RNA sequence: UUCUUGCCUUUUACCAGAAC
RNA sequence: AUCCUUAUGCACGGGAAAUACGCAUAUCAGUGAGGAUUCGUCCGAGAUUGUGUUUUUGCUGGUUGAA
């Protein structure tokens, strides 16, 4: 959502979101404001959001605005999203074949919120790579 | 109401005739861990079920056994046997005195 | 908390077939019994008890009758011979001579 | 589609935020999203949304929202609907999605309806009313039907009535090993009921007089994805309530014949068998195919539509006062009335009987007994039924006249469904034709338009529309129709399928019970057919002539059932084991085939979906397997068995074993001999279910060869032995095994069974697949067991099988006593902890590692998949696509450079062989070539392991195999030679371990990257993934046999090897057998005095020689008696049975016999003991005491032998002087009680009392002479006339027992010169059990130490 | 985080067997039982000197 | 792009037809 | 001074259960909460909402491994 969701602003202000949870996970989505996929996974993040503030914070960000991170993907700009803990970006492969990014909506709530606890107790062992509990292959 | 931060904690470590009854109940009992086991070469023991066949009685059942008959071994526990909600049980118990009541 | 299934209720009558792999060991075990000398009955007899539940009523007959004829000379086993042909007259018949 | 809501919600928010741009504007748009989303959520309850605070336009605009979701969202879940029914594509929780949805939208509609009538009143006019009781009373009273009591206080047949209600109850339950709160609490209930039967009765029959008001029943609603609902989940207090209800009623149903003959499910026919009793019926009509005179049959079938869903209560209940106790119809209609509940939406159910309450069958056949008189007409049905004196068998009369009297000459109904058989000479016909017309105008002749025609069948053998057939059946239809209410139930032209025999119509269709059934006369034979393949052929009974094929179809509506339940099977494989979905495909087909036996060879469409099905699961678990599919899978992984390891899928298609996929090796001393390969083909179920009309006949056939039986015995005075009947045992329907089944007597009250079975549908959730057949009534009338015999054989047998498997990686020599922890227990055993949902689905996902490992060698290879032929870190392990799962197994094995570890200890080895021959062979020195780090896993080049100096001069062989008889040593001259250890995981492709020697060998030594020293030497391959090894190259004369001694050694021992092994069986879960029970031990040595009865066995003194030894040891033989030690350490009881001397005269093998002997009289023990007495655990001290007592105590099942890691001290019952005595003293076998806690149970605990006893008689055991004289210290304290202990204090006792520990301790120093301070939890082991101690050999330290690095 | 007692396992005659915190409980078997019977007419003689 | 077939399971790329 | 009833407080002992037990700047409650019913009437104390734990809290002991 729009209202439920903190957007962030321009670069900087990323940098210092990705920074500054040391204790949470942060998980941040790039795209463009008006896409379809990118505004069904701001959808789908702001319920998962409310359930997991103890473990992860999201935020979002208009990817056309803040052009600063097109090292993070290579100028390929789908409708993503991003994961940071203690400034170290965090990987989690899924099928997909990007560990990155999940490049791709994930339609249920709580499979979303249970790869988002993955990569947090991937991140606290301290392992960079995580491997996704559902398989995917199918969206990328 | 959030998630708890995820960190696997594994503090517990208890037992006592006490705590091991209550756990009994939540444990794997002896019998369940034998079927589990299935006997390798073996074509395991089934149980046709009229609602489904595909239950396996497993290896609960010794061979010679198996190969004879039935077994109550395979009944062993006490401590796991389905007791009823505190709830549930008030309700019974005013079920009864109400029937008690009808009988007067 | 999804708790445990009351031990107890687990599936008992109307099983599988017993298996050959599954009754042979039974068989060896018991020729072992048997063969380790005679009880003197009783070990004939558990052989025959074994065969009518696993089940076979046609090599039981065959044994069970062979056991009885040369070491043993119990009623016991007489009366389980007997029992095992249900074959109306001729065979309990002659069973019947035999043990008498 | 599904988004589209969402961005309705985003867009309507932006406005709602730009019209108010206020102050402290975020949070009021917060707020007004909530307003938003509460709205939405209210109307999917179908709550109103009247905030009262709420300004107007605002409001107004939420509305507007909401309706357009509303418009979006229903139309949207029907459209996904339609699509799952078209099995076209769908998101595998947007189905979920839409289920709940769809839910929803249903119980709107439903709750409206209620709602509706509540406002309008009852359908029912009371004319129709009038006239439909009045129908039923008059049929009643034709029958003279004793109405059913209310179940009495003192009920004759009361208690087995609420057993059977009670099983049921139950069944749901059996099979699961977890159980929810609900489950757990109805189970407990339930067990309440039976522990307390009585109390239980008294509160049911209380409920029945009296509660009128009810716990409100919540409806999950079900997913038969081509048409969901309804499982109403009732209380679990009322349910057995209900049950009972259910039990009784029925029972008494049966007993007054309340039913007619006519109405299905009867408990005897099962549905199939049902049918072709039908068909028969409809054959064996008199001159039914005769249509010379002009004679038209029609065989209307119709749904009574909505029957159960516009049951009027108050109609019901006066109906109900008619059959049952009013009370009990009171009750009935009360609890029909309850508040049905749902994820926050209610409603209360005043109109249309609720299928779930247990009794609600019944009710509803009595209902469908109105509709089925009214249809029938009061005469017919006298007619049909009979006289109710002397009831009619389905189908038959009392004559031929009576037959052909009124136009309906057969009827039944199976439940909603009903089938007329109505015969018509021409005129009536015709007559009945006008009729319609004047009813019902055609001037058009657009009434073949509309008409229902079994399209299922080819066009030409369905009914043809010839006018006058179709305006007959029209007329039936209509008239039928007429003589139903339509307040009772909607019968629509639509569900409705009049099948016309006429002149022109020569096939008589129709579908009972999932089966399109085609018959076809003898007369008229030669229309449109190829006669062979899916059919009945129709005899008729006066005759006995060959009258009329009856040609069978599974209909188009089962089969696209079957299609939507594989697709279900499919779709939530997700989380689901390989293992799981196999399973569940295998009960699928079953289900399928059991049922419709014959038919599916017919009907193509059903066969192509099976098929394709098939491939589909195959399909679900390569993508499990693998991101890339395979070129092509072994069928081995699926079809075979669970037991060895596959997933026992049961084809049901032309599947081929290449040839390349059933070769085999065998690793032996002699070499490694090979198998390789007319073609093979996985078995189809096809073959191994007898088809129906097979099991008819031969029903009938053995039926009455078992009456046959039965009257001889009785002519021969006897009960009739099942003994005979073997031959014809797994025979018939029900099955001969049925008659012998120990709850015969019982179950004969269980009736209206079938019924009740079909009926589950609504109340348990998830679906039944043998919903026809009630094992209980029935038995097995399937056996698949020859099945799984057969694909085994198919499968080269179990050897071939296994070498597809990494099998032979464990290690082990034989299969004979391996087992499998399965996955589901696994799963189950981790599922008892606070686990998030992640930690769930990785265990979930954890059984399928297994599997993928297990078939590792036949999964990761170049013909199954093809690319990036990756090395694995560390070793060489090639994997051939990143099978994440196997790799993550294959790192697991081989953790802590573990391939390297082995490498270097088979080098190790063979150093240390080298060194041991060094004289024998010619050898000057043995040096192991320090080699990198990473030459075990260098597989593009090679490198030297062992240089090998000669003394003066080799003469060695051309290179050639380790196993090679004939070898000339004239070929070449050496000084010097060099081994290779290589290593290898090879696939089921390339695991020829010799070809790989013999192919590295010609490499290597001719490739100039890999450095050896001399031009001649030999390739040592160890194969990991089969345990195999070859040598190949230079032999020199000696040695070859000794490589040969050394790699049957090596493969035995080496500890990095076992600890490979140990690995890979762990990843696997197979574990070697040892025993079952659970050994007494240190651990659990507490557990021994507990309040559960007890007994201790020793038969270590029953066959004694003796060889009498003094302090200095003189030798004098002799072969004294012997006894059976039985001990129970509660109550200090010892039955000593004392075995005699003269048993052992003149008989051999005596150790094994004296085994057996023990055995037996354990089990008289046993026996001897009452039930109260006798023992929970019988405790073994020796080791194989378990089998022979095991097979003596089948008699006793609730006896659990455990054996025991203490070496119990019960050895020293000799050591004890009255019991030495007593045994020297027998003249014959005795058997002898006495109190080994003579005194002391009064004063002291049982258990300090046994500690006692294992202190003194270990003391014994240890320094006899010693311990005797410790006892007998003080001549004072004097041993009693009928006691074996000297009678001390209980200072004396303790002072007693601290000189017997120090005696124990002292003289184990002396023996194991060991420092008398330790532990105290050694102390304790030393003096309880004396067991072996944690004593690791020298192999399994080696494995630990390779582990630890 | 005062430590001014310790506290014991309260054995009686059921739990006897199973405790072994305090030592000596096969080994010394009958001062065992002794100990522990001692120790529960303590604790109830405790009770009674409470009352008087 | 939408609808219908067939790869099938996804990205291409296709299989083979309609509509814009 | 002896014996007993009631409640409570402390405790010996024995038993069951923890799907249970709390907590609240909450809302309402013998000026009626919630229920019964043979319909005449009867019982009469929590209910609602929020929320914390809840396959468990606090402490011990052993084997072990770790190496």
């Amino acid at each position: 959502a729009s209202v439920l969701l903190p957007q962030l602003r321009t670069g900087w202000h990323v940098d210092q979101a990705i920074v500054t949870e040391t204790k949470r996970l942060v998980v941040i989505r790039f795209g463009r404001k008006n896409d379809r996929q990118c505004m069904i996974m701001d959808e789908l993040l702001s319920s998962i959001a409310e359930r997991v503030r103890n473990f992860a914070v999201i935020y979002l960000c208009d990817i056309d605005e803040v052009s600063d991170f097109d090292e993070m993907y290579e100028l390929t700009d789908p409708m993503t999203v991003m994961f940071f803990y203690h400034n170290k970006h965090m990987m989690c492969d899924f099928g997909t074949g990007n560990n990155n990014k999940l490049n791709f909506i994930v339609d249920d709530k709580q499979e979303m919120i249970d790869i988002l606890e993955t990569i947090f107790r991937g991140a606290r062992k301290n392992k960079g790579l995580v491997v996704s509990p559902y398989d995917y292959n199918h969206k990328r | 109401k959030a998630l708890p931060i995820p960190e696997d904690q594994p503090k517990k470590k208890r037992a006592g005739r006490k705590f091991r009854k209550y756990k009994e109940k939540f444990r794997l009992s002896h019998v369940r861990q034998l079927q589990n086991r299935m006997e390798f070469g073996k074509q395991e023991q089934t149980v046709l079920d009229s609602y489904g066949e595909e239950v396996g009685l497993g290896m609960s059942n010794t061979s010679l056994q198996q190969a004879v008959g039935a077994t109550s071994g395979s009944r062993r526990s006490a401590g796991n046997q389905a007791k009823l909600t505190k709830v549930m049980k008030h309700r019974i118990s005013e079920a009864n005195q109400q029937a008690d009541e009808f009988l007067i | 908390l999804s708790y445990l299934k009351d031990l107890e209720n687990d599936r008992v009558n109307s099983l599988s077939d017993a298996t050959l792999e599954d009754l042979q060991k039974m068989r060896t075990i018991l020729k072992s019994y048997r063969k380790a000398d005679p009880t003197n009955p009783q070990g004939w007899i558990a052989s025959a008890r074994l065969e009518e539940k696993a089940r076979k009523f046609s090599v039981a007959k065959k044994i069970i009758e062979n056991g009885c004829q040369e070491c043993p000379r119990s009623s016991d086993i007489w009366l389980e011979n007997i029992r095992l042909h249900e074959s109306d007259v001729h065979y309990c018949k002659t069973l019947v001579a035999t043990a008498i | 589609d599904a988004y589209y809501d969402l961005e309705l919600r985003n867009s309507v928010m932006d406005d709602i935020l730009e019209m108010m741009p206020e102050s402290i504007r975020q949070k009021k748009a917060r707020t007004i999203l909530q307003h938003l989303s509460e709205a939405w959520r209210c109307w999917k309850a179908n709550i109103p949304w009247d905030v009262p605070g709420m300004p107007a336009p605002i409001k107004k605009i939420i509305e507007r929202y909401i309706k357009s979701k509303a418009d979006a969202w229903v139309s949207a879940a029907h459209y996904n609907r339609e699509r799952i029914k078209r099995g076209a594509h769908v998101e595998k929780t947007m189905v979920k999605k839409n289920l709940g949805r769809l839910t929803r939208l249903w119980i709107k509609n439903e709750q409206e309806r209620q709602r509706q009538i509540q406002k309008n009143g009852p359908e029912i006019t009371p004319e129709e009313a009038t006239t439909i009781f009045s129908v039923m009373v008059e049929w009643l009273e034709s029958r003279s039907f004793s109405p059913i009591p209310f179940p009495p206080l003192t009920y004759k047949n009361d208690t087995k009535i609420l057993v059977l209600a009670l099983e049921d109850l139950k069944d749901v339950y059996a099979s699961k090993v977890r159980l929810n709160a609900s489950e757990r609490e109805e189970l407990a209930l339930i067990e309440e009921a039976y522990d307390n039967p009585h109390d239980t009765l008294n509160r049911i029959k209380k409920y029945l007089l009296t509660q009128r008001v009810f716990k409100p029943v919540d409806i999950t609603m079900m997913e038969n994805y081509q048409n969901i609902s309804p499982v109403y989940s009732v209380d679990p207090l009322e349910k057995i309530t209900d049950a009972y209800l259910d039990q009784y009623l029925w029972y008494e149903a049966d007993q007054r014949k309340l039913f007619p003959n006519w109405i299905k499910p009867s408990d005897s026919e099962i549905p199939p068998l049902l049918v072709y009793k039908w068909t028969q019926g409809i054959n064996n009509l008199s001159e039914i195919w005769d249509v010379s005179r002009g004679q038209s049959a029609v065989l209307l079938e119709t749904t009574l539509g909505e029957m159960a869903e516009k049951i009027d209560f108050t109609l019901l209940n006066r109906l109900l006062r008619l059959i049952v106790d009013p009370n009990i119809a009171d009750y009935i209609t009360a609890k029909n009335n309850v508040v049905i509940n749902f994820k926050d939406m209610s409603h209360v159910n005043k109109y249309g009987l609720i299928r779930g309450l247990k009794f609600a069958s019944f009710i509803f056949q009595y209902y469908g007994l109105v509709i089925d008189l009214l249809l029938l007409g009061q005469e017919r049905a006298t007619d049909l039924a009979g006289p109710a004196n002397n009831p009619n068998e389905f189908m038959q009369f009392k004559s031929k006249e009576v037959e052909k009297a009124h136009p309906i000459r057969l009827y039944t109904r199976y439940l909603d469904r009903i089938y007329m058989l109505f015969h018509f000479e021409e005129d009536e016909g015709e007559e009945l034709t006008d009729e319609y017309l004047a009813e019902n105008p055609d001037p058009n002749f657009e009434n073949s338009i509309g008409y229902n025609n079994r399209k299922c069948w080819p066009k030409d053998s369905r009914m043809r529309l010839i006018r006058q057939d179709v305006n007959l059946g029209r007329a039936v239809f209509w008239e039928i129709q007429s003589r139903v209410p339509t307040s009772l139930t909607s019968i629509k032209w639509e569900n409705a399928f009049v099948s016309v025999y006429s002149k022109n119509n020569p096939n008589l269709l129709f579908s009972m019970c999932g089966f399109e059934v085609r018959i076809l006369p003898r007369q008229r034979m030669e229309e449109v057919v190829s006669n062979d393949e899916g059919v009945w052929d129709l005899v008729d009974e006066r005759t006995k002539q060959r009258t009329a094929k009856a040609y069978l179809k599974v209909s188009e509506e089962e089969i696209k059932k079957f299609d939507s339940r594989i697709r279900g099977i499919l779709m939530a494989s997700g989380s689901t084991t390989f293992t799981k979905v196999a399973a569940k495909w295998n009960t699928s087909l079953i289900s399928l085939f059991t049922y419709f036996r014959e038919a599916i060879v017919a009907t193509e469409p059903l066969l192509d979906i099976l098929v394709k099905g098939e491939t589909r699961i195959q399909n679900r678990v390569k993508l499990g397997l693998n991101s890339k599919m395979p070129t092509r899978f072994p069928p081995a992984v699926f079809y075979t068995p669970k037991e060895l390891g596959g997933l026992g899928m049961i084809s049901a298609s032309h599947i081929l074993i290449p040839a390349s996929d059933l070769s085999w090796s065998k690793q032996t001393d002699t070499g490694i001999t090979h198998f390789r390969a007319d073609e093979k083909l996985i078995p189809t179920i096809f073959r191994y279910i007898t088809t129906w009309e097979n099991e008819f006949l031969d029903s009938q056939r053995v039926w009455a060869e078992y009456a046959t039986k039965r009257q001889e015995a009785i002519q021969q005075n006897r009960r009739l032995a099942f003994e005979e009947l073997e031959g014809s045992w797994d025979r018939g329907i029900p099955r001969i095994s049925t008659l012998f089944q120990r709850d015969r007597h019982t179950l004969a009250y269980d009736r209206g069974h079938r019924i009740r079975r079909e009926f589950k549908q609504y109340s348990l959730e998830r679906n039944s697949p043998f919903w026809w057949t009630n094992s209980h009534h029935d038995g097995k009338l399937w056996n698949l067991n020859a099945y799984r015999t057969d694909v085994i054989q198919a499968l080269g047998g179990i050897e071939t099988i296994l070498e597809h498997t990494l099998f032979k990686g464990t290690g082990f020599n034989s299969w004979e006593g391996l087992f499998w922890e399965k996955a589901s227990g696994f799963e189950d055993s981790m599922q008892f902890k606070k686990l998030t949902h992640a930690q769930r689905t990785g265990l979930s996902q954890i059984p399928n590692r297994r599997f993928t490992l297990w078939w590792s060698p036949t999964i990761n290879r170049a013909n199954v998949y093809v690319g990036f032929l990756v090395q694995l870190d560390l070793t060489g392990i090639f994997l051939h696509g990143k099978i994440p799962t196997l790799k993550i197994s294959l790192i697991q094995i081989f953790r802590a450079h573990l391939w390297q570890k082995i490498h270097e200890s088979i080098v190790f080895d063979i150093c240390q062989i080298l060194d041991g021959e060094l004289d024998v062979l010619q050898i000057e020195s043995v040096t192991k070539e320090t080699v990198h780090p990473r030459k075990s896993y260098k597989m593009n080049s090679s490198a030297a392991d062992i240089t090998m100096e000669s003394v003066h001069e080799w003469e060695v062989s051309k290179p050639s195999l380790l196993h090679e008889t004939n070898d000339s040593f004239k070929g070449l001259i050496t000084n010097k030679m060099w081994f290779d250890v290589q290593l290898r995981y090879g696939d089921y492709d390339s695991h020829d371990i010799s070809r790989y020697v013999r192919a590295k060998f010609l490499d290597y030594t001719t490739d100039n990257v890999s450095m050896y020293p001399s031009p001649t030497g030999v390739m040592i391959g160890i194969d990991l993934a089969y345990n195999m090894y070859d040598a190949y190259g230079n032999w020199f004369n000696g040695l070859k046999p000794l490589i040969q001694n050394s790699m049957r050694t090596i493969m035995k021992a080496n500890p990095a090897l076992y600890v490979l092994r140990e690995r890979i069986r762990k990843g696997l879960q197979i574990y070697q057998s040892s025993v079952q029970e659970p050994f007494l031990n240190s651990s659990n040595y507490a557990e021994l005095f507990n309040n559960d009865i007890k007994l201790f066995v020793d038969d270590t003194n029953v066959y004694r020689v003796t060889v009498h030894k003094t302090f200095e040891g003189n030798v004098a033989t002799k072969a004294i008696n012997g006894c059976i030690f039985t001990l129970n350490p509660k109550t200090g009881h010892l039955f000593l049975k004392i075995i005699h001397t003269s048993v052992w005269a003149g008989q051999k093998r005596l150790s094994q016999l004296a085994k057996w002997k023990t055995a037996e009289e354990v089990s008289a023990l046993v026996r001897s003991l009452p039930k109260e007495e006798q023992p929970k655990q019988i405790i073994v001290t020796r080791k194989a005491m378990l089998d022979p007592l095991e097979v003596h105590m089948l008699d006793f099942p609730n006896i659990a032998i455990r054996p025991t890691e203490l070496r119990l001290p019960f050895s020293a019952a000799m050591s004890i002087d009255k019991l030495s005595d007593v045994v020297m003293k027998a003249t014959e076998p005795q058997m002898v009680l006495f109190n080994i806690y003579d005194d002391w149970l009064d004063r002291i605990s049982s258990y300090t009392a046994f500690s006692r006893l294992t202190l003194l008689l270990r003391a014994l055991k240890t320094n006899e002479e010693s311990a005797k004289m410790i006892l007998l210290s003080d001549p004072t304290i004097t041993i009693k006339s009928y006691h074996l202990w000297p009678s001390f204090t209980d200072e004396q006792w303790i002072t007693i027992e601290s000189q017997m520990r120090d005696l124990i301790l002292t003289e184990y120093g002396r023996k194991y010169n060991v420092n008398i301070s330790a532990l105290t939890q050694t102390e304790i082991k030393d003096i309880i059990l004396g067991q072996n101690i944690k004593a690791p050999s020298v192999k399994r330290q080696k494995m630990a130490e390779l582990e630890a690095a | 985080l005062g430590l001014l007692p310790k506290p014991e396992p309260k054995v009686k005659l059921s739990n006897m067997m199973s405790v072994f915190e305090n030592d000596q409980n096969i080994t010394d078997p009958t001062a065992w039982e002794k100990v522990v019977k001692d120790q529960v007419d303590l604790r109830k003689r405790k009770h009674l000197e409470e009352n008087e």
